[PDB]
């Protein structure tokens, strides 16, 4: 099982990786869009309310 | 469909308030001068009525 051994270390360097470069700006981009429907919903209420 | 809709309603009623507000002040401004235009007729048919009478006499 030395290889799974060694897959298994490179997943762990996969995941890394990952969580490092790819998932911050992911994150961000879902915040963004998260903030701008959310900003619509309050922007489309003040303006029935207006 | 629903959110495109929304944000197409949100900026259409913005420019609705905008213009019923902008009516709202043109028709305040209408009525009074229309209310004023007919004081001023008013006084000036009592002051011809005075001086028709004031001549008569």
């Amino acid at each position: 099982m030395s290889i799974f051994i060694g897959q298994l270390i490179g997943f762990a360097v996969i995941a890394f990786i990952i969580v490092k470069w790819v998932v911050p700006p992911v994150r961000t981009l879902m915040r963004n869009q998260q903030e701008a429907v959310r900003a619509a919903l309050a922007e489309s209420a003040e303006a029935a309310k207006k | 469909a629903e959110r495109e809709a929304m944000l197409a309603k949100t900026a259409a009623d913005n420019r609705k308030s905008a213009e019923q507000v902008a009516a709202a002040q043109a028709d305040y401004e209408k009525e009074m001068a229309e209310a004023r235009a007919q004081a001023s007729a008013l006084r000036d048919e009592a002051r011809a009525a005075g001086r028709s009478v004031v001549d008569e006499k």
